[PDB]
């Protein structure tokens, strides 16, 4: 209803009460001006504008965000995090906190925007919230931040999800926006090493193109990247199938079979031997 | 400045 | 070596020693003699051909189709089952068998055709299995027996899914026997009015033919099923799209459509109302 | 203490008080008229003797024991007991009670004879009862009553376990009442066809003696009854060397070199098969 | 007393 379960995790005291009436909620984008003191140490100033939902990204607290998400524009406070909501138990060696540990932090709410919610917005909305983020996201690629990206990827296929009415026009554009969404979230799980996430997007993506040359091939690359060549041969071979040009599937595909052929090599002489011990502890008679 | 295709 | 520790759950007194050498395995088709007792009364006589993990489906305890796997050819023998792994939690009122009860069977393996593990077999075999089984398959949903198809659908996609050393040609005669062996899964799924599964089933098929009609159509169902309309409106609308002379997929679409309304008016006097009372509740002061 | 928060599930009318000074505890011989009803049927008419702890093979709900462990002598009530206390979820046929029923017992407690408990009797106290108790196991399993025999065996090597203020002549009678416990317990379990805990009755008596003919040989039965022939085959190689003349030991030790040579043989051309499988698989250039 | 095998 508006109640706290985190029972006084974070408590934030408002000092300078700033602008009524506002408040972001979270894939908001925000300016803040930070201020946190460990025992009372101002280890950390800035005036960060970030998207609530990256602070993790940001050396900023899982409380901190939190608390943000419950202020007012222009309005200052000072917010207390209980070491569960600090940076728990861990700490943050960039800042040589140890496990357990309580924070204090004074914020600015300088200026912030709300960022629409699935309801908020009609069809039009949507495809259009959702190929600018697609953009952001990629942005964050390019640029490295990979984990920042899957955020931004994942607010398209979060949106063009339950909201079916589209006029056929539009769900064909939906659609190319989910296809791009997974091809893009199974490409950078691929640059976090979260193969088995790539692969299920890869999936989700192939639902969309059954044939799709970069799905099937970032599929691929995840199953060879857990040492599973059976499936990658699959495909890769499958993938020249459709696309013979491709490069990387026809070097990869080679690869798959250097593999496969000293793993049945290696068995065929385990079990050769696995038999002749068999045979002479039967030989005791 | 993505993939060829 | 994988030996018995059950712990006496189930203990064979080999009445009459069959010849011997190889015996039936998990999927093997045995031919079988047998009669329970509860405590001394004959519940169950009688003479079948049935399958090795078909069991449940034809009343039988789990405990006696792990015995007969242990059986020799045409051995005889007197399994004891311990309360739990026959009929255990459960019963089985059809003959009268209390949920926790210990039963006791007479079983006389006749005959048996060993079935086939995935190593035993070339790409050749395996798919000549497959579409041995795919028949089976068939035949099973025909009849009404949901369940026992379902376990046909499910080897081919088992032999199929680390079969590698294909070529194109087989490559292909594979994916289509696994896109139909998904397409029947859910088919058998919606049969059994298992929804989750049904929509799982289509998923893994749409993956293999992007544009699947039964795929789509089969997973429109699923949705309408379980109330999810927005969902199932979006299959349907695809379904038409792909392909316009599409029977069934007209029909419901519009009953999304319907039923969409309806929650839509439905939702909105509520929202009016709420509104309407925060209104009210204002005015004290 | 107090303890009975079982929250009513166990509720007593006092409809004849009845002199009494103290009441029956854990293995007590109890004597009593007993009268229970489900919904207002009759399904239980008698006058028991019986051990408290003992009523599970006597079809008396666990319920009913507590209620009695807190009578006068000569008093007379009744219980009511709700379903978690009495035959409860697995109901109980003979009596045909449903799953999850209540019970209406009209219970008149005669007489009864504390079970003494470990710290009331000395050293010889200790061995003297150690000895009835044995006594009473011994009738109980050549009755057929092993689980009622386990009651008993078990009361010793409960008793006898920590207190050694004994001096070395009580000191080994009461090891030898001990072996024999354990000797006796894996005896039941046998019949009782709990191999695991045969098994581990025959270790806590080798402990003792190392050596022990029975210990020794019943521990082979444990083992060859779940298919640990090689363990088995030791127990009994090991039985005839102590024992030449030993009856079983040389069949079973037979029954053993059988089953394991025909396993071997088995696994041995299956590696043979596999083997083949794999080069075929690997000519595949 | 123990007896039976």
């Amino acid at each position: 209803g508006s109640h706290m379960e985190e029972d006084g995790g974070i408590i934030r005291r408002i000092q300078t009460r700033g602008e009524g009436y506002a408040k972001p909620n979270e894939g908001a984008i925000v300016e803040v001006a930070l201020e946190g003191y460990y025992k009372d140490k101002l280890f950390d100033q800035r005036e960060l504008r970030f998207e609530i939902g990256e602070g993790e990204n940001l050396d900023l607290p899982y409380g901190l965000e939190r608390a943000i998400q419950r202020m007012e524009k222009g309005e200052h406070s000072i917010v207390y995090l209980k070491p569960s909501y600090a940076f728990g138990s861990v700490g943050k060696e960039k800042f040589q906190i140890p496990p357990n540990a309580e924070l204090k932090y004074e914020l600015h709410l300088k200026s912030f925007e709300k960022a629409k919610e699935s309801w908020e917005m009609n069809s039009e909305e949507k495809l259009e919230q959702s190929t600018i983020v697609k953009e952001r996201g990629t942005v964050y690629f390019k640029e490295g931040k990979y984990k920042q990206a899957l955020l931004q990827y994942k607010k398209i296929v979060s949106w063009l999800e339950y909201e079916s009415s589209f006029s056929n026009e539009e769900a064909q554009k939906a659609q190319a926006l989910r296809l791009a969404s997974h091809l893009n979230l199974a490409m950078c799980h691929l640059k976090l090493q979260a193969f088995s996430a790539a692969i299920e997007s890869c999936n989700k993506a192939l639902e969309l193109d059954s044939n799709n040359e970069k799905g099937l091939f970032r599929r691929g690359e995840a199953h060879l990247a857990v040492n599973d060549f059976e499936l990658a041969r699959a495909d890769f071979q499958k993938v020249l199938q459709l696309y013979p040009n491709n490069k990387a599937a026809k070097t990869q595909l080679a690869v798959c079979q250097q593999r496969i052929r000293r793993q049945l090599a290696r068995e065929k002489k385990l079990y050769a031997n696995m038999f002749e011990r068999l045979a002479e502890e039967e030989n005791k008679a | 400045m993505e993939e060829v295709d």
